[PDB]
């Protein structure tokens, strides 16, 4: 503060040096924020210093990043904001920005035809407009504390000077390149600043950035992808663009990774992509060393619904989920259960891995808004299986009465105000198990005293197709069987007289099963097949009876 | 030096009667080929005539799984259940997103109850967007 | 040479008949094609018979289940939030 009016003359002074000299001189003295009001309030000071930025800063980078620094360190406190836009400064930074980007493109093209020393002296002026750059972004960044000069600033062209100072510093990172993804992840939170943005195509110079070393830089890329990601278009964009393989590591590393592969987990392609990667063993660790967490659960239950995802988590011989299904029964784990259940959904060799959890399973889901939760999604990983002996369950477990009970349980109410019912989810879940368990002919038999109650609860409920397709589905199943498909295929069947009626129904997958079904009872029976064909042939020329009725 | 058979018919070796029965099969065929195209559909005819099966020595034709679900959701969930997650997504497109300027860092990204007891999977519902704080304060000198 | 393609086409036209009668003994019952049999008029100067034909409309869409949690509005907008055109 000594010498202030030495600096000032030092700025008059015609030399590179003589004014960059006093340039860093002032730039270390507003490096302490005591004397910052007496030099921001020093008025023939900062024009000197913004006429200087205008003037001497196109040959000279030396002076006009100290005197950005400068603005910066001004710019740190928001109380000596309005001092700093009485002042044209904030129009210098777009201003310098806005030539240097034409100036870097020039420069780029004026490398591929040149000798070897202007190119060492290219690349040393690029990497000084680099952190000329840097701090304009930098200042420009903390005066957009305000979303009025924010929004002042994004009206003129402000999105496409931050892609393209983006684009610059995309091959050596640097820190123009955390400073612009730190302002375009501010700006993100926006919608037209978002629109102008993936329309110059961020999304994509983004994921060519990985590998990236910097923390800062990680997670800043990371968190503008997890803005972008809120869209239903930016999704597939990041999963065929590979962000998935580098990502997977990063989820022992960085915090918001995982919370960004959840995100992408939500896409099919992107469990496929995770299905070869490590991170199948990381969520593992969390989960099972207790230090757990919600999101941890949530994407590992969204990477199950991969069939090698879920013989990965079943280990070899079924150690793998031992532990998995112990931890999610004596803690209550909602969300470990619904993992369980997932593997379970999956069809083949890994379904004999619960073939040692059907009872106790089944006696949770008997006795058991938690608790119910639990229950069903016991029944429904039970529910999943068709390998088990079921033939031995159903009585070793008493199923039948069980089942009779909570079937019968709110009939004869009207769908109207029972099928919102708290019980409804587990008598699907019941008639789902009754038909993959109705497949085997001894199971079939043990379940043959529950045909009335299904012909009850199928003349009940039918608001739902969902319910009568499975239904069917269990109809279908016991149709199959000689030994009971003619108790079910009486002249006056009233199964088959509600098929009849479904035959043409607005579903299409209603009217699948219900040929199939349909098929199978007119091949066992000319005359049902008679009725059939009547039915359908009434359905499709019936214009033509109507209009010779009307002719008669 | 060659044999001898019976085909399919025994047809007398006329000049003219075979011309007439020529024009009887193909008068019959007409109709036939009508009544197969108004009032069969094509699926139902592709699918019986990929099915059959023209026999040599005879003259004759011979005409001889997986749980599914409703046309949206991977596993079958019920309909009070998919109503219930219907309005419960109403209600989250129905809340009041944070200020501009307010201290909101704990995106947290909790799960709702709706999710976690009726869907099998999305269930983690992000609250807010990710937003970068500058380093600003209003403290005057120190 | 003698009767060849006099039989043949009585072969061919009797194979393509019963194909017919196969496919339509298989759909429609005994009782329509009855129906059908009393309502159709052969023509001689024309080749071919005649009935009272016509068509022989469609849904719009149907509202398919979504799995998309994520409802929760997030993105702001300056000339919502803010009441000024970004142009």
């Amino acid at each position: 503060l000594g010498k202030i009016d030495e600096y000032i003359e030092c700025f008059y002074g015609e030399t590179s040096v003589e004014k960059n000299k006093g340039a860093v001189a002032l730039y270390e003295l507003s490096k302490n924020p005591q004397n910052l009001t007496q030099l921001v309030n020093n008025e023939t000071l900062m024009m000197a210093l913004a006429r200087v930025f205008r003037e001497d800063w196109k040959k000279h980078f030396e002076v006009g990043t100290n005197i950005m620094n400068l603005f910066v360190n001004i710019s740190k406190f928001s109380c000596l904001h309005g001092i700093l836009l009485h002042h044209k400064i904030g129009t210098l930074c777009v201003n310098a920005m806005e030539h240097e980007t034409k100036r870097y493109d020039f420069w780029i093209a004026e490398m591929k035809k040149t000798d070897q020393e202007t190119l060492r002296k290219l690349k040393t002026a690029i990497r000084k407009q680099a952190m000329l750059l840097a701090a304009c972004v930098t200042f420009l960044t903390n005066l957009a504390t305000d979303i009025s000069v924010e929004l002042k600033m994004v009206r003129r062209n402000l999105v496409a000077l931050l892609v393209k100072c983006l684009q610059m510093s995309s091959e050596s990172t640097s820190s123009l390149t955390t400073a612009t993804i730190k302002f375009l992840l501010k700006l993100s939170i926006f919608d037209e600043n978002k629109i102008v943005m993936e329309q110059n195509g961020t999304i994509e110079k983004l994921l060519k950035l990985f590998p990236i070393q910097d923390p800062e830089l990680r997670k800043a890329v990371i968190m503008l992808l997890f803005n972008f990601s809120f869209d239903s278009k930016n999704l597939p964009k990041m999963v065929n663009g590979g962000l998935v393989p580098h990502m997977a590591s990063l989820l022992d590393s960085d915090t918001k990774a995982l919370n960004m592969m959840y995100l992408l987990s939500c896409n099919d392609d992107a469990k496929a992509m995770l299905a070869y990667t490590d991170a199948i063993k990381l969520l593992m660790k969390d989960v099972l060393s207790g230090t757990g967490s919600e999101v941890t659960k949530a994407v590992l239950l969204n990477i199950c619904l991969e069939k090698r995802n879920a013989q990965l988590v079943c280990g070899q011989r079924g150690q793998g989920l031992d532990l998995l299904m112990e931890m999610s029964i004596n803690s209550r784990d909602l969300m470990l259960i619904k993992v369980v259940r997932a593997i379970s959904s999956h069809e083949g060799a890994t379904q004999n891995m619960f073939l040692k959890w059907i009872e106790t399973l089944i006696g949770i889901a008997k006795n058991e808004e938690s608790k119910s939760s639990f229950g069903l999604e016991c029944m429904g990983t039970v529910a999943e299986l068709k390998v088990a002996p079921w033939a031995k369950i159903i009585q070793s477990e008493n199923l039948v009465p069980w089942m009779k009970t909570q079937l019968q349980e709110g009939i004869d109410e009207s769908e109207e105000v029972t099928v919102l019912r708290d019980i409804k989810p587990l008598q699907l879940q019941i008639v789902i198990a009754c038909g993959t368990m109705a497949r085997q002919l001894d199971a079939a038999r043990l379940l043959a005293p529950l045909i009335d109650t299904f012909v009850q609860l199928l003349q009940s409920c039918q608001i739902d197709d969902e319910f009568v397709v499975q239904l069917l589905y269990v109809f279908l199943q016991f149709l199959k069987h000689k030994e009971l498909s003619a108790r079910l295929m009486t002249q006056d069947s009233a199964l088959g007289a509600h098929m009849i009626d479904l035959m043409h129904d607005a579903n299409a997958v209603v009217r699948e099963v219900c040929d199939n079904a349909l098929l199978i009872m007119g091949e066992h029976s000319k005359e049902w097949a008679k009725r059939i064909a009547g039915e359908r042939f009434k359905w499709h020329n019936a214009q033509w009876l109507e209009m010779v009725e009307r002719d008669d | 030096h060659h044999h001898h058979s019976q085909d399919g018919g025994a047809y007398s070796d006329e000049r003219q009667d075979l011309d007439q029965t020529i024009a009887e099969v193909s008068k019959e065929l007409k109709l036939k080929l009508l009544i197969v195209e108004n009032f069969i559909p094509r699926d139902v005819s592709e699918r019986i005539k990929e099915r059959a099966e023209w026999n040599e020595d005879s003259f004759e034709w011979n005409v001889n799984k997986r749980l599914v679900a409703t046309p949206g959701c991977r596993r079958p969930m019920s309909m009070c259940e998919r109503m219930l997650v219907e309005t419960a997504r109403e209600q989250f497109g129905a809340q009041r997103r944070p200020p501009i300027s307010g201290s909101g860092s704990f995106v947290e990204a909790t799960i709702p109850e709706e999710t976690i007891r009726f869907c099998g999977e999305n269930v983690v519902v992000f609250s807010a967007l990710e937003r970068f704080v500058p380093e600003v304060t209003d403290s005057d000198p120190s | 040479r003698q009767v060849e393609a006099m039989l043949d086409d009585i072969r061919q036209l009797r194979k393509e008949l019963l194909l017919n009668i196969a496919i339509i003994d298989e759909y429609i019952p005994v009782e329509h094609v009855e129906l059908i049999e009393k309502y159709v008029s052969w023509s001689e100067e024309h080749g071919d018979w005649q009935l009272k034909a016509i068509a022989y409309s469609a849904p719009p869409a149907k509202k398919e289940f979504s799995n998309n949690n994520q409802t929760v509005p997030m993105y702001y907008s300056y000339r919502a939030d803010l009441g000024a055109s970004t142009a």
